[PDB]
């Protein structure tokens, strides 16, 4: 996967996912004590990249089956083939 | 069998932001089922917890209390997100300028 940044008028920032909500998701692990303010900043772009790749790999399976609607079984196929997505197999079994 | 749970909204990214990203990488008239929208939104939270846990575990081994941006990139790399590291590192470095 080749990620690339698009410099672009009409974006207020360089991310579009809420830092405060990222922080709450990291804090639900009760073993997490303290979080630098920079860590959610990293995750806000990392989550966008992860969403793009998982969506694209799922859509590859959609097109393979001659469909124009992304379905949950397409996500399941993408999680099954992509080694870095192995941590998701319980989340999307099929 | 089965039992019930509550799906708390403050434990996931807002669905609108997630959907809007998904459509940037899909053809104009592609459709996304309701289950898919929820599933992607769940995978995102799992992704945060997966990477945070790896980073937090090392902090505990090193008796540090604060998860740093560097711990995040180290954990992403240790867990095999190789294509992610250079874009996030440059984004982090420009953020700091
Ligand atoms: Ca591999």
């Amino acid at each position: 996967t080749q990620f690339k940044e698009i410099e672009k008028t009409t974006d207020f920032k360089n991310h579009s996912l809420p830092l405060a909500r990222i922080k709450k998701i990291m804090k639900a692990d009760e073993d997490v004590r303290m979080i630098s303010a920079e860590a959610p900043v990293v995750f806000a772009r990392a989550c966008e990249m992860f969403i793009l790749e998982l969506t694209l790999r799922s859509w590859n399976h959609t097109e393979e089956n001659k469909r124009r609607t992304l379905q949950k079984n397409d996500i399941a196929a993408a999680v099954t083939r992509t080694d870095i997505f192995d941590f998701l197999v319980d989340i999307v079994p099929r | 069998g089965s039992h019930m749970t509550v799906r708390e909204q403050d434990r996931f990214m807002p669905i609108a932001n997630v959907i809007r990203i998904m459509r940037r990488i899909l053809p104009a008239h592609a459709k996304i089922s309701d289950d898919s929208k929820e599933t992607i939104q769940e995978c995102v939270s799992e992704y945060i917890s997966f990477i945070t846990g790896e980073a937090n575990e090392r902090c505990q081994r090193e008796q540090r209390k604060t998860i740093t941006a560097e711990d995040v990139l180290w954990a992403m790399s240790k867990l095999g997100f190789d294509d992610y590291i250079e874009p996030l590192t440059l984004y982090l470095h420009r953020y700091r300028e």
